[PDB]
């Protein structure tokens, strides 16, 4: 069967038995920066498998009236072992990513999830002409949560699901690399993002590269007696990461 | 846009039989509908979209 | 997997994902009448895909104590688009048929159906030496229903399931082209009947060619909380239909 | 027909283990039995069937 | 699919549709005794398919607090047709065995069984320095049952599951040919034991060759409304059996 997939990176391995098709990127596979498109002059640090491995983020709980969660991924991996340590000592860095989102239920359950990677998802503010705090955009490994109604918390992101924070129709987010976790048949949420930017290397802290969003379009629904606690676990790997411009320890 | 000369038809979906579930399974479920275009789709006359609206300059 | 089947006719398409084996005919596939077995002299009307396409009949509801339903198929397709219109303008006509019967449930359900095409199923009357009205034999696209006990409605068909209207043992009806819809594993009720008669062309109204019967041998049975409404949908196509002897509009 | 010289045996079916169902699934189910003949089956002496019975002409 | 297996011996046939892999022996297949390793001088009796066929033992009921059952197999087949009759007329005998253990449930059930064939499973007594009656070791086709607590019946076997009667750790019994019947996915309990002894032929009554044990490690557990009666059926075949030293009828 093609429902089974093993993914091996570093000293970490993910096995899935209800994959559908491992979704992977814009057609492009991640690779190291060539020296014909390069800008910086000193020797890069291709560190090892010590960064190119899976890291598990926190789990979010999918209830009957949950709306959606999001992450910012160069910033979410900022305390995840030696990867984050390289972020704190180098000025420029660069990596693709293997995102694998897991979630499981039983056959008596129903509900459908959308898992999108959105490049440059510049969020809009809840009150219009007002600053946004960094803790409301990216909270590290901890997810920020959309709402159903419009939000009006001060110095916060406008969080409605039907506008996705950015101000578009949420059914139009299937233009980005995505999958669905239909609980009837899926768990295979890969998106192997390449490096996507407008410059050959970039700073990990000053720039957010993309945004993972997990939005349930068909909400979770079950009969009385089934397991009511259904977690969603997000695991993320850097691929072909390299670092440049070593100096003192950075901005925590 | 809408003219009567180029009417295009109707799209309907019918309960044909039923939804059949066992005991202790939720009856009410949800269909999601997608739309896209084929490999023979084409558009012709550049106009401005009827959805952009501006009153004053954004500053 | 061989559980999946697509059937394409005209501008209509049926997809099934729990087929078992598409059942099809006496071994013979339908074909147009050759000119070495032909009798009528003028040019036939092989109309188009405008008749060779699927038509959906009415749905019958399968309850716990339902007994069986039947149709008469040259007569059941008498208001089904241009097919029926050709029936009203020609004297002689001829076609095979692709019958596809659909029915679905869940895995907590149980029950088994028999789907038979019976050629020349001449029904017997409820009171013995008395005429039968045409509305009790064939009611168009609307099914007539068998009973459990013997029936005594006036000018009506003797409708017991254990004699099938004709006067035989109902377990002997597997001599005709058939299938079973076991709700454990099926939906694949094709029977691609060829043209079967004793004459090379025949009248659509004056003669009934065959009779579809759907008889549950293992009755529908479920636990409390499952879906109690289970419909059964019958879809039927003419194949290689042709028409002959055009005159004024016929007998409604 | 029945004679003692050509007795043919017995056909029995046994609950071997059990029927095991989950919760909210009906326990009592149904087996259907079929019968046919193989490719070495043969019949020999034409007689009239003991099931046809007629008293007067059908008119 | 490889989940399906047919096993044909004599005039008996077992079909399984949820096999996993038919487990079979120490790598060795049973075969008749060669005449280069033979000891007895007269002509052996390779009787027929009349012994090499399946025999069904009694069924044991698997409850929520059941502990384990055992058999002694040259002695358990002592009234099973002509096989047992050959045991009563010959002094020396020899056979391999095809053991097939069956057990089924529904998908809402859970529980896991261990099926081991243990050669020379010499049981220990409940009170220490005291004889054991033969009816407590082998009760024919009827299973003896382990317990949870230590046992102190007189002239009886020490029956704790966590010592398996012999005095070892019960998680170490996977060194012998075995399977698991996980009710999630199995029924395929073959063990095709060869002839294992330290002599080329042996007496069927005076010696027990091996011991079948069915021990649930993950106990049977179901929700209210499922079928509470779950039987376990053990079917056993001799393979390449032969007999030697014919005399008068033996020890019942």
């Amino acid at each position: 069967s093609d429902r089974v997939r093993s993914i091996t990176l570093g000293n970490s391995t993910i096995t899935t038995q209800e994959s559908a098709n491992v979704v992977v990127g814009y057609g492009v596979w991640p690779d190291y920066l060539s020296d014909e498109e390069a800008t910086a002059e000193d020797q890069p640090t291709q560190p090892d498998v010590a960064t190119c491995r899976f890291y598990t983020l926190d789990s979010v709980s999918w209830m009957k009236e949950s709306q959606g969660w999001w992450w910012k991924f160069p910033d979410a991996l900022r305390d995840m072992g030696l990867f984050g340590q390289n972020m704190q000592y180098h000025y420029l860095g660069r990596s693709g990513y293997t995102i694998h989102v897991q979630c499981n239920a039983s056959k008596f359950h129903q509900g459908c999830l959308l898992v999108v990677c959105v490049p440059e998802a510049e969020m809009g503010a809840a009150n219009i002409n007002e600053k946004i705090n960094r803790e409301h955009l990216s909270n590290g490994e901890v997810a920020n949560t959309f709402s159903g109604t419009k939000s009006s918390n001060t110095n916060d992101v406008q969080q409605a699901v039907f506008n996705a924070g950015m101000g578009v129709a949420v059914g139009n987010l299937t233009i980005f690399p995505h999958q669905w976790i239909n609980l009837r048949t899926n768990n295979c949420a890969t998106i192997v993002m390449p490096y996507i930017n407008s410059v050959p290397m970039d700073n990990m802290f000053r720039h957010y590269n993309f945004t993972l969003m997990i939005i349930p379009f068909a909400k979770l629904d079950y009969a009385a007696g089934s397991s009511t606690y259904i977690p969603i676990t997000v695991t993320v790997a850097p691929m072909c990461a390299e670092y440049n411009g070593l100096r003192l320890a950075g901005h925590q | 846009s809408k003219d009567i000369y180029t009417d295009a038809g109707f799209i309907t979906c019918w309960y044909q039989t039923s939804i059949v579930v066992p005991a202790e399974v939720q009856n009410q479920s949800v269909i999601l509908c997608f739309v896209s275009a084929c490999n023979d789709f084409s558009v012709r006359l550049l106009r401005d979209s009827p959805f952009v609206r501006q009153t004053a300059f954004y500053q």
